[PDB]
RNA sequence: AAUCU
């Protein structure tokens, strides 16, 4: 599984999997379905990232790729790509200058126009459950949320959705490739997961 | 306010003490977390505070050292004096509390004492 | 402090952040941004290569 | 009392002794981690100095 | 009426 994950993705997202890996304490051979969760997670971020850019108003004009000029300003800020300091760094810089609330867990983007961050998350499992999971974690919250399924229903708070629909189209495209070329390899059946293994590991002296 | 002097013979007993008696309510584990809010607000990251005297001193401190050029480090330094308590053992007649462990040289003998009573405000504790 | 990247990356990263939040809100001018944006891009020129 | 030569009777094997008398019923790597200390100085070396 | 290095 760890092979196939290593082929498709380009190496700029496994090779931050495998930093935030080592990050977590984990270990990669023990826990692999984790790895290609946060690759996809990296990257349908980047991709909601990616192709916007913002005008003198917020509510990105979208590019195919940014013109060389003084208007470098992304309408998204990314998080959850970033090492732990870094993005609690972030996180208290944009809640100190703007006055907003400080979330208690790591969001994954912050957004300009309406001034609040978002968490993306990516089920197998349909939304209306993960959905109300993600909310009573996010307790007390003004973060945006919207999260994707790989049949291609999405979802979100308020019926707020804060892109385009083609953008979410190409990110329903990308999950839609990998499950059903996940399906030709055969390891759809081993996504049911959850953290397992005991480590508590012994010492070794 | 001080008094007459007194010559008699002193029995010193060797006690831990009080320096700092510090603030009552921060416990010294948030006392850290309040002098980072303070000083070092954006490179905290992810404690936020409960206790309503953490915000309080927390408001007070920031609005008063405002857009202040002195160091970080010695406003920490300095805040960590304020906030945080401190001990020692020393030989002892008359107050233990701190403000009169300051002056302990001053009211305190081999063979004298001398009556003092400090100008500030006292805790009820003591009391 | 805490962490495993190298130094530079580390810098690099919060000067754009800074230089963001600044813009937004606050001191930094177009110009300014651009500028040390174009500084982060040779330090990174630099050190990847 | 003062003690005379005190620190060249004293011998490291019997702290490896006591080491291994303290760390009775304890797990394998703190015994051999307390274990190394007595051991490199009972095989230890001096400079002899300038000359 | 005290138990914090």
């Amino acid at each position: 599984m760890e092979d196939f994950v290593r082929q498709c993705f380009n190496p700029m997202i496994v090779e931050l999997a495998e930093k935030a890996m080592k990050e977590y304490g984990e270990d990669l051979k023990i826990e692999t379905n984790k790895f290609a969760a946060i690759c996809t997670h990296l990257e349908v971020c980047f991709m909601y990232s990616d192709f916007h850019f913002i005008n003198e108003q917020g509510e990105s004009i979208v590019v195919e790729l940014d013109d060389p000029n003084a208007l470098l300003k992304h309408r998204f800020e990314i998080i959850e790509g970033r090492d732990r300091t870094m993005a609690w760094t972030v996180v208290n810089s944009i809640c100190n200058t703007t006055g907003a609330e400080k979330p208690k867990f790591l969001p994954d983007l912050y957004d300009y126009k309406e001034n609040r961050f978002i968490e993306i998350g990516v089920t197998r499992r349909e939304v209306h459950i993960y959905y109300l999971e993600k909310a009573n974690k996010i307790k007390s919250e003004n973060t945006h949320i919207h999260i994707f399924s790989f049949t291609g229903e999405e979802m979100a708070t308020k019926a707020d959705y804060t892109l385009d629909e083609e953008s979410r189209a190409r990110i329903k495209t990308r999950l839609f490739t990998i499950r059903q070329e996940m399906a030709n390899r055969g390891l759809w059946d081993s996504f049911r997961q959850s953290e397992r293994g005991e480590e508590t590991i012994e010492e070794r002296f | 306010t001080f008094g007459p002097v007194h010559f008699r013979n002193q029995v010193k007993i060797r006690r831990r003490v009080d320096i700092n008696p510090g603030h009552a309510d921060l416990s010294a584990k948030e006392a850290q977390d309040v002098i980072m809010e303070v000083v070092f607000p954006n490179e905290v990251g992810a404690r936020i505070l409960t206790s309503e005297s953490q915000l309080t001193i927390t408001k007070e401190k920031k609005e008063e050292l405002q857009d202040c050029k002195i160091s970080p480090l010695m406003v920490a330094y300095m805040l960590e004096r304020e906030l945080v308590r401190k001990t020692r053992f020393l030989p002892v007649a008359g107050g233990t509390s701190s403000v009169y462990i300051e002056v302990l040289h001053l009211t305190q003998g081999t063979c004298w004492e001398q009556m003092y009573t400090p100008g500030g405000e006292v805790r009820n504790d003591d009391v | 402090p805490v962490g495993i990247s190298s130094m530079v990356e580390a810098m690099v990263s919060r000067a754009r952040i800074d230089a963001r939040i600044d813009f937004e809100s606050g001191r930094i001018k177009k110009e300014e941004f651009a500028e040390i944006m174009k500084i982060c891009s040779t330090i990174e020129e630099l050190r990847r290569q | 009392g003062d003690n005379t030569k005190w620190n060249e009777n004293q011998n490291p094997r019997m702290f490896l002794a006591m080491i291994t008398y303290i760390t009775k019923n304890q797990p394998e790597w703190f015994r051999n981690v307390l274990s190394i200390a007595p051991i490199m100085f009972s095989n230890k070396m001096a400079r002899l100095g300038k000359g």
